[PDB]
C-alpha cells in the first residue's frame, strides 16, 4: 500500500529533500537510484515510498512544489538529486513573498491545478494507496498558504484517505520575518480540519537543542534539518520496514478529531544508549521537537518506536516504569494509552535509537505562542493590507484566531477531565 | 338293623343299596354376548387409536413450531441486517456529501477572494 | 351306551392321557390299539366300548378330544407312547394361549375356535349308537380351562341337551399353582357352568400333595406323580361303566352337585380298614371337614377280593350324620378285578381297593375359601383390568360372586 | 411364540450387545450364528430370541436404533458383531445432542419410519409373536425419546401385542449429560402409558452396588454393563428355556401387574460376583442386590416372580421362599393372596453353578422417581438448560404435565402401600 | 458425513487456524503434499477424519475451512507456507485494504467489499457436506476484521444456514498482549451484535496463555506463536472427539446442551493440562484444570459458581479414572456448583495420543484434558471490559472514527447497555433458590 509524498516551500523541499536521502540510504539506493544494500528487509516494504522503474531501479514517489523556480535547482543540485523524475518538479514564476494569501487563493491557486495533475498521475498507479504526507513550514506563503490549499483540494479528490503532515513552526530565533504569526494561524486554521495527523515540528525547538545541548554557536538551518531528518525516519520506520499503516496509528493516536498534533521526540540527539536510557531520554523535554515541556500537560496516547538490537523484555519493563513512575502525566480514561514498536534495523551511524510520537495537551503551549504573537499585530491590524489586498477579509483572520484559540482551550479541559 | 336291596348281581361283579336309618337356553343370546364382548374390545381399539392420533398431531405441530422459530430467525435476521446496513450507508454517505459541500464551499470562497482582488486591481 | 371324554386346558388334557393309558392298562389295550382279549374285530357291544371304539385294523381308539389353546403339552400325546392310538384329528391345537385370563379364553380367543371342536365332537358323536353324556377335564385356574370350557359348556348344552355332562376339575390350591387369578378364573367359570353341569367331582391338589408326601413317602411329588394319583380316583369312577344313576343317586338338588371323591388306600388292610379309611378326612381329595357336615348320598365302589358280607359288616362297625329328608345309606358296587395300577408306578397293585363318592355340606368349606381370596382382589379391583380388556362386563364379576354366595348359603341351608 | 428385540442409543445398544452375547453363550451359539453346545435344551425355544438363517446358523431378533453412527460401529466391532442381520441397523447421523425433543420429535422423526419398516418385515417372519423388547436409557436423546416415541408408534401398529423395556434411569454417580432429569421424567410419562411392564435399571444401584459390596474401586461401564446383562438373561431364563408351563410375556405381565400405571419392577439377582439355597432366597430380597436404588423395607411388594437356576432341591427353593414370606409378613400385601411365585430351570448361567433372580413389582419404587422429581424440580424452577428444548417446538405445559404424571405414579404407588 | 466448517477471520483466526491445521496434518499424518498414508479410501469414504477433511481424486485431503482477511499479509504467509498445497487456492480469500482497528470498517465500510464473496465459498464448502454439522469460527475480540466482519459473518451465516449450529472460539482482550486501545469498543460492539447468532463461545485471554507460557516454560517474552501453539492443542481437545473413532464423544450440538444453561449464558472459558516445556498422572490434569493459577481467561472461579463443566481428555486415560478423578473433585468444598445443576458434568475421552509439532518448546505428553467450564465468575472478565469502555465512552474518545463509517451513538449505547444487562444475568443465574 503506497504513500505519496509531497513536498512544497522552501522548508518543506528542503526537509523533503534531506529525508529522502535518509531512507534511501537506509533502504540502500544510491544517487542513481539502484538497491545496493545488503539485507532484505530493505525492500520488502519499499514501495510503500518508492515506485520501481525500468532498469531494477527505484525512484521517490515524491512530488517537488514552490512557487519559486529556485528551489526546485537546489533540490536537484543536492546530493541524490537526480533520483527525482523531473515530471514530478511543478515550479512557478516567483515566491509568495511570505504571503499565505498569495500562495492559498491567488498565485498558488494557478500553480495548483498542475500539482494535482501529477498527485492524480502517481495515484492512479498505486494498487492501494493509503494516504499523502506534506512537507512544510507555516512561517512563508508556499508550503503555508499552498501546502493548505493542497491538502484541501486533495482532500475533495481522496476524500478516505489519509493525510499526514510535517509542519515547521515558525520562531523568532530562527527568522525575523514578521508576519510569521499570522501564516502560521491561518494555515493551522486549515490543518485543524483538513488533515488526520500533523507533526509539529517547532523551529524554537531545533533551535534549543543545537544550541543549548548540542552546544552549537550559530545553528544554520541544515543543522536543524538534520534533526527533523532523523525524526521523520524513526516515525516512519514501521511504514518502510516489515515485521513490527497509517490509518491504524490515527485512529490510535487521535481519540478527538482536531487534536491529531503530536509533539516528536528522538533520541540520541547529535557509546549506544541503553534502553533505560534511551526510554528516560525520550519523554524528557529537552528531547522533544516541539517547545512544549509535556510535564506542563497530560499525554493522551503515546507511540514509541526504538530501532537496533535489543531485548523486548526490557523495553517492557521500562516503558511500563516510566508510565507508572510518572503516572499523573497520563489520562486515566484511555486505557493502554502508551504503545511500543520495535524494529530490528537502527539508524544510518547509530546502533541504538527511539522516536517517540505522543498526542499531549502541553502542545497548547506551541499554540498559545502563535496566538500571542498573531494576537499582538491584529490588535493594531499590522501588514493587514498587504492579505486585504489579495481579496481576503479580516474575518478570515478572526476565524483563524478564534479557530486556533478553541483548540487549545480543548487541549486544557482535555488536560483537566477526571475519570469521574 | 341292617336292610339291604340285592341289585344287579352280574359275572363283574355286584351291587346293592344299604339303608340304615330311613328318610330352554338360546344360542341366540350365547351369541349376543360373545359379539356384545367383540364390539367392547373394538370400542377400547378405536379410543387407543384416537388418543394415539391427538399424539401423532401433537408431534406434527412440535415439530411445525421448530420450523417456524428456526424460519422467523432467519427473516429477522435477514431484516434487521439489511436494515442497519442501508443506514448504515445514509449516514456513511451523509457525513461525505456534508463533508464536500463543505469543501466545495470554501473553493467558492476562494474564487471570490480572486474577484474581489481583480476588482480592487481596476485602481 | 358309549361315553364322549373332552380335555380342556393343560391340567385337563394331562390328567386326561394320565387316565387314558390307566384305562389301557386295566382293560389290557397295547400301545399298537390291539386288544388280544376283544374277539370281536371291528365293532362289538362289550363293556369297554363305551370308551373305546373300535377300527377295521382292530386298534381300540379312545372316544376323547383333547383341546388346549397352546400345543406344547397336545404334542406330548401326538409323540408319546399311546401316540398311535389317537387320529391325528382327535386332537386340536391353537397357538396362543389364554394368559390365565377366563376372559380372553372365553370371549376373546373362544370364539374363533369353538365351532371347529363342535364339528369334531359330533365326528366323535357320531361313531356312538349310544351316547349317554360327556366328561369333561379341566382346571379351575388355567385360562382355557376356565374360559373356553365354560364356552364349551353352554354350547354343548344347547347342542345336546339330550345327554348329560360330567366335570373333572382341578380346584386351586396355594402350594400347587400357577397364577394369582385364579380364584378369579374358578368364580367365573362356575357360575357360568353350574346350570350346564349335572356332576362335578372337584379335587384340591393340595390335598394331592399331602397324601402323595405322606402316604407314599416322596419329599415332593412331580406333577406325574399327583396326575396317576388322580387317575387312580377317575378309573374308578367312570369304572362305574348309566350317567343318569349318577345325576341322581349322588345329586338330589341340581346345584350342589360338587360331591368329594375319596380313594383307599394309599400304600406305596382288611375291608373294613380301607372303608373307614375313606370317612377320614386326611385321605379325601378336597381338604374339607366331613365332621362337620352332614353327607345326603354315599356310593362306596370297591375293586378287588370284596365280597358282600364283608362290606356290610364294616359298614356297621362305624357315626355320621345325614340330611333328614335323604335315605340314610350307602349305595354299593363291585368290582372283581383287582385295581389296576402304572407297571412300577409310585402305588402298589394291591388286593383290594375301594372309592367313596360322597356328597355332603362340607365340601362349602372348600368354596368359601375360594371365594375369600376373591373378595380381597376384587375389593381393590385388582387384575380387573385384564378382563375389562377383552371385552368382559365388570358386572360379571358381580353375578358370578353373587351367585357364588348363593350356593354356599343353599349349601349352609340344607346343613 | 416369539419376541422381537429393539436397542436405541448408547445405552441400549451397549447393553443390548453385551445381553445378546451372553445368552449367545448360554444357548451355544458362537459369533458365527452356528451351533456347537453340549445340550439340545439350548435349542427348544432357541425361535424365541432367534430365526434360524439358511448357512446352519441363528439369526438374533434383534434391531438396533440410533441417530448417531459410532455405537452402531462400535457393537459391529465387537466379539459378536458378526451375529445381527446387516439391513437391521438403522442409523441417522444428525444425533439428538443428549435432547430428548430432538429424539422425540425432530430428529427421532426423520428415522423412526425406516426402523418401523425393520419392525415390520421381522415380525412378517413370525409364526405367533408375542411382543417386543427395547433396551435403552432415560437419560439420553436418543433411546429416552425415540425410544418412547418408537414404543408409541409400534403399539399404534402392533396394539394387541406385549411391549415390556429394560430401561437404565440416570443417576449423577454416572452422567453422560446434565439434562438427565428433564429426558427421565419426559420418558417416565411415557412408560406409564406405552409399555405393560418395565424393569428399572438405575445406574445409581449398578454403581452402588459395583462399587461397595463389589470391589471397592472404580467400576467400568463393562462393570455396570455385566450387572445388567446377567440380570437380563435371568428376567428371560424362562423364555428361552423349557419347562416353565408358563412362559409367555403376557402371563407375567398379568400376574404382575394388577394395575395398568402400576407396571414398574425392581429386579434383582444373586449372587453378584465377577453358594446355598438359604443364602440365595435371603440375598435375593436384599436391598444390596435391588437393580433399583429403592429398599424394599420402605415399602410392600405387591407381586413377585423369582426365578431360580442351577440343580438343587425343589423343596428346599419352596421351603424357603415360603419362610421368607412368613418371615417379612407385613412386607407384602395381604389384598393379592400368594404374591409371589417361584420358578427353578436346572441350567444355570455361564460362570457359576447356582444363581437365582427376582422381579419384584414394589411400591418401593417411588424412591426412584421421587430423586428423579426432586433433580428435575431443581432444575425446572430456575428454567435451567430449559430453552434447548423449547427451541426444537417444546412447550414448558409438556414438562409440567410430565412431571405432574410422575408425580402421580408415587401416590398411586404409595397410596395402595397404605392398603 | 457430520462434517464442520471452519472459519478463520482476521489475523488471530487465521495464525490460530493455522495453527491448529498444522497439528491437525501432525495428528492424522497426513504431508505437507495433503496426502495421507493412513488412509486407503482414495477420494471417498466416510471415515472419522473426514469429518474436517475432503478427499480430492489424486489423494489429496483438503481442509474444510474458509480464510478471510480484510488484508493479506497474514494470509500470504499461508499461501506461501509449507501447507500451501493443502487449500485450494480459492479457500483463502483477502481483501486489499482491513479494517484498521475500526468495527464499523470491518463490519460495514470494508466487510461489505468481500462478505458476498466469503459467503458463497462457504456455500461451494457446505455443498461438499453430507450431513453438515455446524461451524467454527475462530477470530479475535478487539480486532477490525476479527470483530467487524466476524459479526457480520455470523449474522449472514444465520440468515443463509438458519439456526445451524454456529460456535466461536474467541481471543479476549489481553492489555498484556493488546495492540490497539479501541478493543474495548470493538470487544463490546461484537459481542452485542453475535450475542444472537451465536450458539456456543469458548474463550481464552492472550494474558493468561502468556503468563502460563512464561511460569511453565520458562520463557521469558513468549512468542505468539508460542501462545498460537497452546490454543491449538485446545482446539485439538474440542474437535478430537469428531475426528477420531473414540469410546466417549462430544458434538456440536453436544458441546451447546450441556455447556449453555440460558441463551445468552454461552461463554464457556477453556482450561488445558498439562503444560510441559521440552526439557504425570491423570487426576493430577483433572485437579489442575480447576486451579485459579490455570484457567486461560484472568478469572478467579473462587469467585463464582460452576454451572456446567466439559472434560475432554485425550490419550492413556480411561473412563473408569476419570469418573473416579470426577469423584475426588465431587468432593471439593471449593469448586462449588449452582442448585439448579445437580448432574454437572459432560465427559469426552479419546484415546488417541496427544502431539506437538516437533522441536517445538511444548513437550510431548501420554495424556492430556481440556476442560470447559461455564462458572458465573466469567462475569469479571466481563466487567474489566465494560469499565475501560465506560472511561473512553464517557469523553465519547475516539466514536468518531466509528461515526465517520456510518454508525451512530445509539449503536454504542445499546451494546454497553446489552453488556450490562449480560453482567446482571450472569449475577441473577447465581442467586441460590
Ligand atoms: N528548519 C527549517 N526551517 C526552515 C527552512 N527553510 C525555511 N524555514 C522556515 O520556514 C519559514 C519560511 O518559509 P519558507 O519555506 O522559506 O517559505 P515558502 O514556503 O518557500 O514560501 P515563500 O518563500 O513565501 O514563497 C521560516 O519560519 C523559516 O525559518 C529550513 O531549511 N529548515
Ligand atoms: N393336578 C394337576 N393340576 C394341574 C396340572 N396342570 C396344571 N394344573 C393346575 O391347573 C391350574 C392352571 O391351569 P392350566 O391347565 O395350567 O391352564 P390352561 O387351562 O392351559 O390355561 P392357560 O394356559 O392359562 O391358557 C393351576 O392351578 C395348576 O396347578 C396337571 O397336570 N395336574
Ligand atoms: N492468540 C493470538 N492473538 C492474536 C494474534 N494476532 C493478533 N491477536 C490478538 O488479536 C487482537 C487484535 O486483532 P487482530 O487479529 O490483530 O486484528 P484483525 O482482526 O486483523 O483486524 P484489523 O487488522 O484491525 O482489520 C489483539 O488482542 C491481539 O493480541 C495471534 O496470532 N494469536
Ligand atoms: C496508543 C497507540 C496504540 C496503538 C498504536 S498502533 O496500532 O498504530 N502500533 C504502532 C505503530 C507504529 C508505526 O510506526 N506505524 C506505522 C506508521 C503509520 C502512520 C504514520 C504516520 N507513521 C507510522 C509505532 C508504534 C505503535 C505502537 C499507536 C498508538
Ligand atoms: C405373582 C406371580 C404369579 C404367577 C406368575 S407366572 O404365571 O408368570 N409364572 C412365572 C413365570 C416366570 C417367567 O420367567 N416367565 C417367562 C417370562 C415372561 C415375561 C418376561 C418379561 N420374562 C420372563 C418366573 C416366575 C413365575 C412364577 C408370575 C408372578
Ligand atoms: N449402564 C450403562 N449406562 C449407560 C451406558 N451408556 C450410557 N449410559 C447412561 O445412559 C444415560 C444417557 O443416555 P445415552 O444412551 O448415553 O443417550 P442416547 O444416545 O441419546 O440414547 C446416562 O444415564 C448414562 O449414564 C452404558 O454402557 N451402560
Ligand atoms: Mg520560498
Ligand atoms: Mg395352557
Ligand atoms: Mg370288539
Ligand atoms: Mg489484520
Ligand atoms: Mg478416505
Ligand atoms: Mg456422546
Amino acid at each position: 500500500r503506497e504513500i505519496v509524498h509531497i513536498q512544497a516551500g522552501q522548508c518543506g523541499n528542503q526537509i523533503g529533500a534531506k529525508f529522502w536521502e535518509v531512507i534511501s540510504d537506509e533502504h540502500g539506493i544510491d544517487p542513481t537510484g539502484s538497491y545496493h544494500g545488503d539485507s532484505d528487509l530493505q525492500l520488502e516494504r519499499i514501495n510503500v515510498y518508492y515506485n520501481e522503474a525500468t532498469g531494477n531501479k527505484y525512484v521517490p514517489r515524491a512530488i517537488l512544489v514552490d512557487l519559486e523556480p529556485g528551489t526546485m535547482d537546489s533540490v536537484r543540485s543536492g546530493p541524490f538529486g537526480q533520483i527525482f523524475r523531473p515530471d514530478n518538479f511543478v515550479f512557478g514564476q516567483s515566491g509568495a513573498g511570505n504571503n499565505w494569501a498569495k500562495g492559498h487563493y491567488t498565485e498558488g491557486a494557478e500553480l495548483v491545478d498542475s500539482v494535482l495533475d501529477v498527485v492524480r498521475k502517481e495515484s492512479e498507479s498505486c494498487d492501494c494507496l493509503q494516504g499523502f504526507q506534506l512537507t512544510h513550514s507555516l512561517g512563508g506563503g508556499t508550503g503555508s498558504g499552498m501546502g493548505t490549499l493542497l491538502i484541501s483540494k486533495i482532500r475533495e479528490e481522496y476524500p478516505d484517505r489519509i493525510m499526514n503532515t510535517f509542519s515547521v513552526m515558525p520562531s523568532p530565533k530562527v527568522s525575523d520575518t514578521v508576519v510569521e504569526p499570522y501564516n502560521a494561524t491561518l494555515s493551522v486554521h486549515q490543518l485543524v480540519e483538513n488533515t488526520d495527523e500533523t507533526y509539529c515540528i517547532d523551529n524554537e525547538a531545533l533551535y534549543d537543542i543545537c544550541f543549548r545541548t548540542l552546544k552549537l554557536t550559530t545553528p544554520t538551518y541544515g543543522d536543524l534539518n538534520h534533526l527533523v531528518s532523523a525524526t521523520m525516519s524513526g516515525v516512519t520506520t514501521c511504514l518502510r520496514f516489515p515485521g513490527q499503516d497509517l490509518r491504524k496509528l490515527a485512529v490510535n493516536m487521535v481519540p478527538f478529531p482536531r487534536l491529531h498534533f503530536f509533539m516528536p521526540g528522538f533520541a540520541p540527539l547529535t557509546r549506544a544508549l541503553t534502553v533505560p536510557e534511551l526510554t528516560q531520554q525520550m519523554f524528557d523535554s529537552k528531547n522533544m521537537m516541539a517547545a512544549c515541556d509535556p510535564r506542563h500537560g497530560r499525554y493522551l496516547t503515546v507511540a514509541a518506536i526504538f530501532r537496533g538490537r535489543m531485548s523486548m523484555k526490557e523495553v517492557d519493563e521500562q516503558m511500563l516504569n516510566v508510565q507508572n513512575k510518572n503516572s499523573s502525566y497520563f489520562v486515566e480514561w484511555i486505557p493502554n494509552n502508551v504503545k511500543t514498536a520495535v524494529c530490528d534495523i537502527p539508524p544510518r551511524g547509530l546502533k541504538m535509537s527511539a522516536t517517540f510520537i505522543g498526542n499531549s495537551t502541553a502542545i497548547q503551549e506551541l499554540f498559545k505562542r502563535i496566538s500571542e504573537q498573531f494576537t499582538a499585530m491584529f490588535r493594531r491590524k499590522a501588514f493587514l493590507h498587504w492579505y486585504t489586498g489579495e481579496g481576503m477579509d479580516e474575518m478570515e483572520f478572526t476565524e483563524a484566531e478564534s479557530n486556533m484559540n478553541d483548540l487549545v482551550s480543548e487541549y486544557q479541559q482535555y488536560q483537566d477531565a477526571t475519570a469521574d | 338293623d341292617m336292610e339291604v336291596i340285592e341289585l344287579n348281581k352280574c359275572t363283574s361283579g355286584q351291587s346293592f343299596e344299604v339303608i340304615l336309618k330311613p328318610p330352554d337356553p338360546s344360542l341366540e343370546e350365547i351369541q349376543k354376548k360373545l359379539e356384545a364382548a367383540e364390539e367392547r374390545r373394538k370400542y377400547q381399539e378405536a379410543e387407543l387409536l384416537k388418543h394415539l392420533a391427538e399424539k401423532r398431531e401433537h408431534e406434527r405441530e412440535v415439530i411445525q413450531k421448530a420450523i417456524e422459530e428456526n424460519n422467523n430467525f432467519i427473516k429477522m435476521a435477514k431484516e434487521k441486517l439489511a436494515q442497519k446496513m442501508e443506514s448504515n450507508k445514509e449516514n456513511r454517505e451523509a457525513h461525505l456529501a456534508a463533508m464536500l459541500e463543505r469543501l466545495q464551499e470554501k473553493d467558492k470562497h476562494a474564487e471570490e477572494v480572486r474577484k474581489n482582488k481583480e476588482l480592487k486591481e481596476e485602481a | 351306551r358309549e361315553c364322549i371324554s373332552i380335555h380342556v386346558g393343560q391340567a385337563g388334557v394331562q390328567i386326561g392321557n394320565a387316565c387314558w393309558e390307566l384305562y389301557c392298562l386295566e382293560h389290557g389295550i397295547q400301545p399298537d390299539g390291539q386288544m388280544p382279549s376283544d374277539k370281536t374285530i371291528g365293532g362289538g357291544d362289550d363293556s369297554f366300548n363305551t370308551f373305546f371304539s373300535e377300527t377295521g385294523a382292530g386298534k381300540h381308539v379312545p372316544r376323547a378330544v383333547f383341546v388346549d389353546l397352546e400345543p406344547t403339552v397336545i404334542d406330548e400325546v401326538r409323540t408319546g407312547t399311546y401316540r398311535q392310538l389317537f387320529h391325528p384329528e382327535q386332537l386340536i391345537t391353537g397357538k396362543e394361549d389364554a394368559a390365565n385370563n377366563y376372559a380372553r379364553g372365553h370371549y376373546t380367543i373362544g370364539k374363533e375356535i369353538i365351532d371347529l371342536v363342535l364339528d369334531r365332537i359330533r365326528k366323535l358323536a357320531d361313531q356312538c349308537t349310544g351316547l349317554q353324556g360327556f366328561l369333561v377335564f379341566h382346571s379351575f385356574g388355567g385360562g382355557t380351562g376356565s374360559g373356553f370350557t365354560s364356552l364349551l359348556m353352554e354350547r354343548l348344552s344347547v347342542d345336546y341337551g339330550k345327554k348329560s355332562k360330567l366335570e373333572f376339575s382341578i380346584y386351586p390350591a396355594p402350594q400347587v399353582s400357577t397364577a394369582v387369578v385364579e380364584p378369579y378364573n374358578s368364580i367365573l367359570t362356575t357360575h357360568t357352568t353350574l346350570e350346564h353341569s349335572d356332576c362335578a367331582f372337584m379335587v384340591d391338589n393340595e390335598a394331592i400333595y399331602d397324601i402323595c408326601r405322606r402316604n407314599l413317602d416322596i419329599e415332593r411329588p412331580t406333577y406325574t406323580n399327583l396326575n396317576r394319583l388322580i387317575s387312580q380316583i377317575v378309573s374308578s369312577i367312570t369304572a362305574s361303566l348309566d350317567l343318569t344313576e349318577f345325576q341322581t343317586n349322588l345329586v338330589p338338588y341340581p346345584r350342589i352337585h360338587f360331591p368329594l371323591a375319596t380313594y383307599a388306600p394309599v400304600i406305596s388292610l382288611s375291608v373294613a380298614e380301607i372303608t373307614n379309611a375313606c370317612f377320614e378326612p386326611a385321605n379325601q381329595m378336597v381338604k374339607c371337614d366331613p365332621r362337620h357336615g352332614k353327607y345326603m348320598a354315599c356310593c362306596l365302589l370297591y375293586r378287588g377280593d370284596v365280597v358282600p358280607k364283608d362290606v356290610n359288616a364294616a359298614i356297621a362297625t362305624i357315626s355320621i350324620q345325614f340330611v333328614d329328608w335323604c335315605p340314610t345309606g350307602f349305595k354299593v358296587g363291585i368290582n372283581y378285578q383287582p385295581p389296576t395300577v402304572v407297571p412300577g408306578g409310585d402305588l402298589a397293585k394291591v388286593q383290594r381297593a375301594v372309592c367313596m363318592l360322597s356328597n355332603t355340606t362340607a365340601i362349602a368349606e372348600a368354596w368359601a375359601r375360594l371365594d375369600h381370596k376373591f373378595d380381597l382382589m376384587y375389593a381393590k379391583r385388582a387384575f380387573v383390568h385384564w378382563y375389562v380388556g377383552e371385552g368382559m362386563e365388570e358386572g360379571e364379576f358381580s353375578e358370578a360372586r353373587e351367585d357364588m354366595a348363593a350356593l354356599e348359603k343353599d349349601y349352609e341351608e340344607v346343613g
